[PDB]
RNA sequence: CAGAUCUUGGUGGAAGUAGCAAAUAUUCAAAUGAGAACUUUGAAGACUGAAGUGGGGAAAGGUUCCAUGUGAACAGCAGUU
RNA sequence: GUAGAGAUUCUGACGUGCAAAUCGAUCUUCAAAUUUGGGUAUAGGGGCGAAAGACUAAUCGAACCAUCUAGUAGCUGGUUCC
């Protein structure tokens, strides 16, 4: 007796390590042939977290027309490079890839993806493909026409520009992004003109848009049932430990059931968090990335001393509200929402009033080096 | 003494053996199985790498509880170890077989380890003391090792 | 070489503990031939074996 | 060429940042040996007893954050194809110095 | 003889597994040696802190005492001790 | 309250243990009905017992050793080729 809800959710099983790291899109948004051709996904890198202050526009709320403080996550999103197109035909056994067409020239970043030791390799990855592309230019057109004639789903191959990111990893992340819009012919044509071309973050997503964040969570290693499933700690008198489940099963069935909490892996799992609102899409070529209409100080989106364990964000970035799966510097997937949003919270425009740029390496109290200079005056090493 | 097999030519082979060697029989068997069929020069290189922890001896039969390592990948297994005592005993016996081949005048370029075998020597008994005044065996497992090297 | 016997004899001759016996590390061969208390006394006279001074224990802070 | 003497500064604090108190001084000795091996590419490393005294000067739990070492690659009394690194301690006011060469 | 929780002896799977985690702590160089984490010397860092891990006795043990050599068995790792 | 002498609780550790009764913390007593060495006396239907059927050489509601004795068993197990 004394009923209580079960510990944990059976939908997130098995609690094993994810087989991937990038984070894949399990379902792209439903295609519409009326809206123009556009992308449905993007890749970025989690630079860190900060907090903002903004006026809450929500009639009927207690804090209506009053400032609120909210935590946000910054994801660096430099433009991605489209290097290929993949067509999928709708078979009675699912979606099947028919053929893949690549660009004539591929960068070193994307070419590193096909190798474990690129430096020791002979750098022969698309040499014959480029030769076929330059020989007479009929096979590429034939394959593109095949994708146009057949196939119902078109996905472009795009890779991140990790070179202009402070990450030590030189290998770029490659991903298939489904192309939604009118007609397969326009999708293939759009891919063809975008070969060896960069797609920016603001062309894919816009301000106040609700998106989904897909990524692998922070690794936690092995963990007991107390922290893996949130079970009750056993009394202090418990012999042979107290951080376990007292009863893991009953007689008949003479087996341990799959619904009983057990110790094991507790982290590094694939997740997709829904309904993340875009608070700001900032560019990498302006000095007012973190400046608002109520704070005219020319400052960029970077804490004092740089982002902790990440560096300096000099590219385009997003300011999704709340938290996102995965640790800092992990690659995250941004996907268009599969649902329709009509609530006040979803449709409320966001106008930031202040963005914190103080150091996250401690109890920072200065937003900018100029503010630190004015407050502290002259120091011993400062004057001499 | 009689060797277990003669899978070679008597005029173009060398033999060596060691009896009642105070080394683990199971570890010796794994080393013997790994080095069987390899050339003498490559066997010396492999034994040196095992001693320096660069390569590992896979454990296939006596593998209960043996830890996992990346150095067993080349053998297609996950459980491998570095028995230094067994490697030293095999290294000395291989050197003895090398000297025997030199005395017999064989060509020292085609020397292939043709027949290496490990058998269980009689056990030496010691005593261990347990709870409630109990006395229990603490036996050792010495091994007999024989090596035959011939020409390909 | 082993100098356990020489260390025991040196401590007895010097009327001190073995912790206070010092032997020259550069004269191991000559020290190892002692084998006798008379030879130990000869080593002490030659300066090869000496008695180390007591560890420092001052009462300056106590007096202050 | 092969016989070269250089003065280094080793940041012992970042290498002992998580070591147990009863092992910090022995691990500092091992880190010094690995430091000399990495820099001079010599398997054989001989530590000056004076350097050992300097490492153990403040007990087993308190090793100086930075040490000024003198790595001198020399030839051994064995066959002249084997090189070893002799590590010593250098007494300086402030150990925050760059790597230099000693003639 | 297939049994008797049979008798004596030998030998298995468990298994290279449980385990070899009380008593704060060791490090550098040299010597010997085929071989040194355990031998010896020097140096450093520590502990027992006089109701001691110090110096002696009674009972008990009986050569374990000392010197010179050995490293087959024991010193549940090693051994030049 | 230290040494010494004990063993209340953690029903802690261990529980094929360091140990066939130990280890840690905590706790009782600590100048007398105190603790203890050596010598000596009491021996098995006996001794001894500030009394628990407690102790009497890891053995106690009658110690150990050998013999009667290959004790008896309406009870249990086994009982060998076609």
């Amino acid at each position: 007796k004394f009923e209580q809800p079960r510990h944990g959710s059976l939908g997130f099983l098995p609690r094993k390590r994810a087989s991937r790291q990038r984070g894949k899109v399990k379902a792209f948004p439903k295609d519409d042939a009326s809206k123009p051709v556009h992308l449905t996904a993007f890749l970025g890198y989690k630079a860190g977290m900060t907090h903002i202050v903004r006026d809450l526009d929500r009639p009927g709320s207690k804090m209506h027309k009053r400032e609120i403080l909210e935590a946000v996550t910054v994801i660096e999103t430099p433009p991605m490079v489209v290097v290929g197109v993949v067509g999928y035909v709708e078979t009675p056994r699912g979606l099947r890839s028919l053929t893949t067409v690549w660009a004539e020239h591929l960068s070193e970043e994307v070419k590193r993806r096909f190798y474990k030791n690129w430096f020791k390799s002979k750098k022969k990855a698309f040499t014959k493909y480029a030769k076929k592309y330059a020989e007479s230019t009929q096979s590429i057109n034939r394959e593109l026409e095949r994708i146009k004639k057949y196939c119902s789903v078109v996905r472009v191959l795009a890779h991140t520009q990790i070179r202009k990111t402070p990450l030590a990893q030189k290998k770029a992340h490659l991903m298939e992004i489904q192309v939604n819009g009118g007609s397969v012919a326009d999708k293939v044509e759009w891919a063809r003109e975008h070969f060896e071309k960069t797609v920016d973050i603001k062309s894919t997503f816009e301000q106040n848009e609700m998106i989904d964040v897909i990524g692998v969570t922070r690794g936690k290693g092995n963990e007991g049932t107390t922290a893996r499933w949130g079970t009750k700690r056993l009394p202090r008198k418990t012999h042979r430990g107290l951080r376990k489940v007292a009863c893991i099963g009953a007689w008949h069935p003479a087996n341990v059931q799959w619904t009983v909490a057990r110790a094991g892996n507790a982290g590094y799992m694939h997740r997709t968090q829904l309904n993340s609102k875009i608070y700001r899409i900032g560019a990498g070529d302006d000095a007012k990335n973190a400046s608002t209409d109520f704070d005219a100080t020319e400052k960029r989106i970077t804490p004092m001393g740089g982002f902790v364990r990440y560096g300096v964000v000099e590219n385009d970035f997003v300011m999704l509200n709340g938290a996102t799966p995965g640790p800092v510097k992990r690659v995250l997937t941004l996907r268009k929402s599969l649902l329709t949003h009509t609530s006040r919270k979803a449709l409320e425009p966001v106008s930031l009033k202040w963005i914190d740029t103080a150091s996250k390496f401690g109890h920072g109290r200065f937003q900018t080096p100029a503010e630190a200079k004015q407050f502290l005056g002259t120091l011993k090493k400062d004057v001499a | 003494v009689r060797y277990s097999a003669s899978p070679a030519l008597e005029t173009k082979c060398a033999k060596a053996r060691g009896a009642y060697l105070r080394t683990h029989f199971k570890n010796s068997r794994e080393v013997a199985f790994t080095i069987n069929g390899m050339s003498l020069k490559k066997a010396f290189i492999f034994l040196d790498n095992v001693k320096e922890h660069k390569q590992a001896v896979p454990f296939r039969r006596f593998n209960g509880g043996v830890g996992r390592t990346a150095q067993g990948k080349e053998f297609g297994v996950t459980q491998a170890r570095w028995p230094v005592k067994s490697v030293k005993f095999f290294y000395d016996l291989l050197k003895n077989a090398e000297a025997n081949a030199e005395a017999k005048g064989l060509d020292m370029d085609k020397l292939i380890i043709k027949h290496v075998q490990v058998n269980a020597a009689p056990k030496q008994r010691r005593r261990t003391y347990r709870a409630h005044g109990r006395v229990t065996a603490y036996l050792s497992s010495p091994s007999h090792i024989e090596i035959i090297v011939a020409e390909e | 070489a082993n100098l356990r016997t020489q260390k025991r004899l040196a401590a007895s001759v010097l009327k001190c503990g073995k912790r206070k016996v010092w032997m020259d590390p550069n004269e191991i061969s000559e020290i190892s031939n002692a084998n006798s208390r008379q030879n130990i006394r000869k080593l002490v006279k030659d300066g090869l074996v000496i008695r180390k001074p007591n560890l420092m224990h001052s009462r300056f802070r106590i007096r202050k | 060429n092969q016989v070269v003497t250089r003065d280094y500064t080793i940041h012992m604090h970042k290498r002992l940042y998580g070591v147990s108190f009863k092992k910090r001084a022995p691990r500092a000795i091992k880190e010094i040996v690995a430091f000399a091996q990495k820099h001079m590419q010599t398997k054989e490393v001989r530590v000056d007893p004076s350097l050992n005294k300097e490492v153990w000067k403040r007990g087993i739990r308190n090793v100086p954050h930075r040490l000024r070492l003198r790595l001198s690659r020399k030839r051994s009394d064995e066959d002249d194809k084997a090189l070893y690194t002799y590590v010593q301690a250098v007494d300086v006011a402030n150990p925050k110095m760059e790597t230099t060469v000693v003639e």
